[PDB]
């Protein structure tokens, strides 16, 4: 006598939201927000440099913990909490900008500046930089006065960048523990150091005095830097208190840099990284870490947003 | 839904229908039987899966670190960065919520629609050999055996053959 | 609208209908009368109010000052901040305009739909005891008194009782 | 003979926009963009500190107008146009960053640094800081030479942060009106002041000379600051021209800070604030002030965006 | 589409129909003829063009340079600017993709709807003087000459005149 | 016997995307993303100043190449790659901020500062600034010591802004090629220069030494600037090595500034500009240049996004 039309259904559906309604049940649904983390740095197929105890900025100056990273090459660069940029106490001016440059550099290639010296010492060391006895930053030279209290002659050294890419140049300024110890190392008087490139124009007078003991030492070294363009020339006029560059750095290509406290893993692949690991997902959104980097789903505040993949569930 | 079939003039779904999304359940001399409609089921499935493939993709756009988790950046620049990131988070959180809600509204209406399209197809086949029950069912005046029921399901039912007898039985 | 009832095959609305959104207006031996349909009115109202509750909410996301109205911040950082704020304003201004427009399109179509669902329900009840006028009205062949009209409105109308007399009066 | 189906309608509807159409009339509609301001700071239920004539940065140093705000506690902090951070003319280096820190601090708790002095004066005052006669910044000490033209001995004072939260440290640098008046106060020669923390490394040589008369005075005091981490030590080497901290500040918790020219009101509650008052609303958008802060509707450029809550109006 | 006419129970469109979007093609004693329906064509055209006018507009919002193409800004501020710009690009690229996709879905459904509205209008006119073919066509029992066909197209067809003869020819 | 309903169609449609489907063909469609560039700066109806060889910052100081731009007036300002801000080698501190101020200034009006000098020279020139023989920055004055090695008296000059809008003030600091050549020009000793406004507080000690030869010269001049508010006073205390302002600049109104390498065209009108030209379009989006400025379509990464303007195409 008859024929009826119907549709499928379940006892229990999956709740989802619509424009009209909160929590309507449907036959099937799927998640749009990724919550699953992988607690490793998934580096399969990538030239990876895990810096460990080397601070990223130390790759340019060369404290002993960075001796194996002086000319690294990389697609992915990993910074660690235990990393240190220095051996002798000190810091970099404009430090975070430089980190950003080096994170995407693809690594660094080094080349001699060509400085030669007359009428001064060039082999200053310290106990804070240990290479089987006292040493110094591998890429730098501690410029001194020939003997104690001896004058430091007003010097002018120059370096032209003869390559096709910009050169990263770093120099330092030593602030001694006292007014006396500055005169001992570089002679008395007001020491000045100046720096002039096509793009750049600055000067540096030192400032000795007592700092708190770091690594057992109360002296400090400022580190400064600039990018020298192709065919541009840079000049250093200095009366003393100057840590001279021995080599210049050039950027190899492209990379990405991350900060992390988890192990490397060459068995998994990923392009979205955070300090807790890797987000492997094709979902458009994620609720794991708003500071994740690489190629990532968009961060959202919601833990879950279910997309209906079935009709409305209308049970018996 | 907008088309008033699913959770509308059809009372409910069938939990026995594991064959597909939509189907027919008949009654006749031989008894009751139930079967799924491939075309309607497949049209809904294809449309939904096409939504998925469109949304389940990640962009090739790379972003880098602009702050630091081990060595805090200067406070002023740090506050600008955080304000900007939080502003962006608020935009995406809105976009995600709105996307899924509007997609979900459309998905439910889309399934409702496909049911209606199937219901109307069948009505159009029967052509005065049947009348509307009103619960999503067609009362057939002439005798329709299992062979006859299958012809309706497969779109091979000739209304002109059974017309006179069904017409008379009005 | 998409369903072609409101501002479609129904000429216009009734300003006398203060009872609800949708209703019936009949004509018979006893004269004319008008009444509202609760179920349809309520389904539309519930759906619209559910849109509202979803949109009329403010986020728990806090933002702080990143510039200064009494002591201007440095110009470069100030220009970055303003550029970013203006960029965000442009995004939200777009989002708001698009949200309301698409919601409004859906709300009008949704109301059109509910009218159609009600119209079709009634047709399905009458089952060959009536025919379509085409202006959103049903011409009834048999005699339908006020008691009979109320039965249609309350879904208790038995078509089989009046069938023969209406059929004959074709 | 018949039964007709219809829907309700009005003579006049409310115009709204759709994807297809501008100004279609509907039966009912509602506003999504807030325009109603309340011209008060709605502070019901909130620990509120209205700074008035005290500048926010003055809570740390203590000019007379900030004497009642030296250890304030707050959920909401209100800055006023009449606020001043100083009594003796001067300003802060990195001033806006510090304001941002203090706005969300929840207020400040103060503690003695512990500095004791020998061979110098510590009680320098001025007419610009008035507490029944001449005075100075309550939390600071103007360090001088015992007598006129007398040398200022190269000093080294230190302070370790022994608490669990970072310490806000402020010091100052006095630039006198002339080259002569600097020698009078601190003796002749090139005065230097240095500052060294784990995170921080800087120095400060003064610069006397004539400035325009502010508060009747042509001298200036620079104010400088850093955040000292738990268990970290900070050291001050100075030859003179140094305004020494007496107390250190610690942050209490959480707050929000606003700028405003309208009265406080404890009869209304709100979480969205601007200089003109409070936005009380549950609408998703607002067209009152793009710089509103707290928990606010999103700012949009449109004054009005009406949402249909009824069917299309089709009148007789 | 959602309404199941275009690429639904109508097999295909007519490449001969250059008159408008929708139309009638008849068969009778005088032969075959084809003509366009103005009202339906115009309603679809007006709705689509109204989408266009709404989207084809540019904002009066001015933005200025915050970086420099001849003299690079400082690296840190430059990286914040680029990160922010790229973040904004990602938002607009999403907005544009979503807008066009959802508009396109609605435009196709809107055209499907208008076809259905026209089909249903005609059915409602004929009132038991015709039956549904099921391919988007109406088999007419009584004789309908070119004069008669035009009356249907122009909404002037009186079903009561031809009723008895069509009814009998069932 | 019958009457059939149908719709129009084509042999070939235009592919578009939907929520459900990639590449569904429709009867007609239209582009939403602008790709058409006009390779000129469309400046019809706009007061336009093409700076050419004049650098934008040079309009304030006045090197010879900027002599015709000292008081320009503009709606649109165009910077060129060949532009130079200097004649005598040097740069500006806070340079990009100042550019941003001048780009939207509507141009500049100049007014004498009113400085008069006694006991010194004021007519210093150089071969790098050529106006039929050696000259200097038109708006500045090179302040010297009366004769070689002669002392430079500690000076104090002031200027009050008596106008309703803020005054742009620029001064310079000359760093000579050597320690000797500084004493020759301004006498021996440590030269200091200080600057104090209501908003502003800073100082400047010079730093002579050898820089690379630019324009044949190894000296440099720093240029510094501040905005002086209405009724505010600014004072300059200087011991030498100071390039004094002759005139102050005031901002005329409103403009927009662009950078470009293409020609001006007064036959076309546009409001959206980039270095490659003008985007003339009413489409909501563009894929030409993400750094375009003015009133522009939004930049998107997609080259094309077609909007359906017709029904689905269903051919025979
Ligand atoms: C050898 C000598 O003349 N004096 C010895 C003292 O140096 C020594 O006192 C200890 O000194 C330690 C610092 O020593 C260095 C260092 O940093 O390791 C030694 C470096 O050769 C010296 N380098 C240069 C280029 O001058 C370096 C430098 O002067 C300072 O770092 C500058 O700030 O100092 C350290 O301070 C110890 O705590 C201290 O006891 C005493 C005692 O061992 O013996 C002397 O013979
Ligand atoms: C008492 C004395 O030796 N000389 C008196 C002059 O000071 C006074 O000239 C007036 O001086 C005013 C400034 O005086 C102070 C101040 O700021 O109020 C007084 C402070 O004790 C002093 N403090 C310290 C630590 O030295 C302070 C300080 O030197 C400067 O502020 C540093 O810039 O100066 C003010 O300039 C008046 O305009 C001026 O007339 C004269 C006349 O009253 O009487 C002298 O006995
Ligand atoms: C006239 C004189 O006393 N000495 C002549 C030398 O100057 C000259 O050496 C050449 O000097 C060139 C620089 O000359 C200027 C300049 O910049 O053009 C000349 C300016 O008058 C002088 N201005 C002032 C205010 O002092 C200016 C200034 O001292 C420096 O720019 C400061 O840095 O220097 C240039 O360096 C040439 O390369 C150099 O050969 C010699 C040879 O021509 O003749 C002397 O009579
Ligand atoms: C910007 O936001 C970050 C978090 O995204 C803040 O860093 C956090 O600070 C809290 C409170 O001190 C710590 O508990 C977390 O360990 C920090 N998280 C990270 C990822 O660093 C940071 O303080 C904010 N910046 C500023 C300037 O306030
Ligand atoms: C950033 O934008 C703000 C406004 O949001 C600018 O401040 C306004 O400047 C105009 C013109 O001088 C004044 O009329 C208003 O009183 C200011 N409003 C506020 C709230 O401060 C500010 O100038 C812009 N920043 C920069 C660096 O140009
Ligand atoms: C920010 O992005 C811009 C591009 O939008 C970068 O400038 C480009 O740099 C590349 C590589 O050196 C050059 O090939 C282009 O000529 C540059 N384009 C423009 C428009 O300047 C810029 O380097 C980025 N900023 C930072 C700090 O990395
Ligand atoms: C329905 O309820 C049962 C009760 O245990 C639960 O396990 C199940 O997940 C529910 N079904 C669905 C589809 O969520
Ligand atoms: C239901 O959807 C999920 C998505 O999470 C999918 O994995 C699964 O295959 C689907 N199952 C059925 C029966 O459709
Ligand atoms: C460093 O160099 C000087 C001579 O230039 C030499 O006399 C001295 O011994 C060297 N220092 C060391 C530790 O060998
Ligand atoms: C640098 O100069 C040399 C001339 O010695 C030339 O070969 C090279 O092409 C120049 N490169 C640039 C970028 O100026
Ligand atoms: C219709 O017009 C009257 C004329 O005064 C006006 O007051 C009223 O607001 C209008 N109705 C609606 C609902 O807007
Ligand atoms: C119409 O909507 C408004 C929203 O502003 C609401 O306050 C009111 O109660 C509604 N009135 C009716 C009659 O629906
Ligand atoms: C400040 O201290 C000195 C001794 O340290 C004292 O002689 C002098 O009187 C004090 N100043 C004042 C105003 O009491
Ligand atoms: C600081 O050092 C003391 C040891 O005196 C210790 O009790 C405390 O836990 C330390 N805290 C931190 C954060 O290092
Ligand atoms: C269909 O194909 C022809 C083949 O040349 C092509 O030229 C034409 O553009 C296509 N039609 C449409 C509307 O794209
Ligand atoms: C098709 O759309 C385009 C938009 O690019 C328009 O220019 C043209 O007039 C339209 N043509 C037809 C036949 O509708
Ligand atoms: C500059 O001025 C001095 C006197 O103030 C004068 O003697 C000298 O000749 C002037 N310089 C030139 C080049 O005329
Ligand atoms: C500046 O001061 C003068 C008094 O000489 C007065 O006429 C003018 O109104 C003042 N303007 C401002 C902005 O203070």
């Amino acid at each position: 006598d008859k024929i009826c039309l119907g549709h499928h259904a379940l006892s229990n559906g999956t709740k989802v939201n619509t424009l009209t309604e909160r929590g309507v049940e449907v036959v099937n649904a799927t998640e749009t927000v990724e919550r699953t983390n992988i607690p490793r740095i998934c580096s399969k197929g990538k030239r990876t440099v895990d810096l460990g105890q080397c601070g990223l900025l130390g790759t340019i100056t060369g404290p002993p913990q960075c001796d194996q990273f002086l000319e690294f090459s990389a697609d992915l660069i990993i910074e660690r909490r235990e990393g240190s940029d220095v051996c002798y106490p000190g810091k970099f001016v404009n430090e975070e900008a430089l980190r950003q440059i080096l994170r995407e550099s693809g690594g660094i290639d080094k080349e001699a500046m060509g400085f030669t010296y007359s009428g001064i010492r060039t082999n200053g060391t310290t106990s804070a930089c240990r290479r089987s006895g006292s040493s110094f930053y591998a890429e730098m030279k501690w410029l001194l006065s020939n003997t104690d209290n001896a004058a430091f002659p007003q010097m002018t050294k120059s370096y032209k960048n003869t390559r096709k890419s910009p050169a990263l140049i770093v120099w330092g300024i030593h602030h001694s523990v006292s007014t006396a110890e500055q005169t001992k190392l570089y002679g008395s008087g007001n020491k000045l150091v100046t720096v002039g490139s096509s793009n750049y124009q600055q000067s540096f007078v030192p400032s000795p005095g007592a700092r708190p003991q770091v690594n057992g030492l109360s002296g400090r070294i400022d580190f400064h830097w600039l990018m020298l363009n192709p065919n541009d020339t840079v000049t250093f006029s200095f009366n003393g208190a100057f840590i001279a560059p021995d080599r210049a750095s050039f950027l190899r290509g492209k990379s990405m840099g991350i900060q992390s406290g988890v192990q490397v893993d060459a068995n998994c692949e990923g392009d979205c990284y955070h300090s807790g690991g890797t987000i492997i997902s094709n979902l458009p959104f994620q609720n794991i870490d708003s500071r994740a980097v690489g190629k990532c789903p968009r961060y959202v505040k919601q833990r879950s947003l279910l997309l209906a993949t079935g009709m409305k569930n209308v049970p018996e | 839904g907008l088309f008033g079939a699913i959770a509308g003039f059809i009372e409910n779904g069938w939990e026995g229908l594991i064959d597909g999304w939509y189907g027919f359940r008949h009654q006749n001399a031989q008894g009751e039987g139930t079967a799924a409609d491939y075309k309607s089921t497949q049209s809904a499935i294809d449309q939904i899966t096409g939504k998925l493939n469109r949304l389940i993709e990640k962009t090739n756009q790379q972003f880098e670190l602009i702050d630091n988790e081990f060595n805090e950046v200067e406070k002023q620049i740090g506050n600008v960065i955080n304000w900007t990131r939080d502003s962006i988070t608020e935009v995406w959180s809105y976009n995600a919520e709105l996307l899924v809600a509007m997609e979900n509204q459309h998905t439910i209406d889309l399934a409702d629609s496909e049911m209606d399209k199937l219901y109307e197809r069948v009505k159009r086949q029967l052509r005065e050999n049947a009348e509307e029950d009103g619960t999503g069912c067609f009362e057939i005046f002439h005798k329709c055996d299992d062979d006859c029921m299958a012809s309706i399901r497969n779109n091979t039912y000739d209304h002109s053959k059974y017309r006179e007898e069904a017409m008379q039985n009005r």
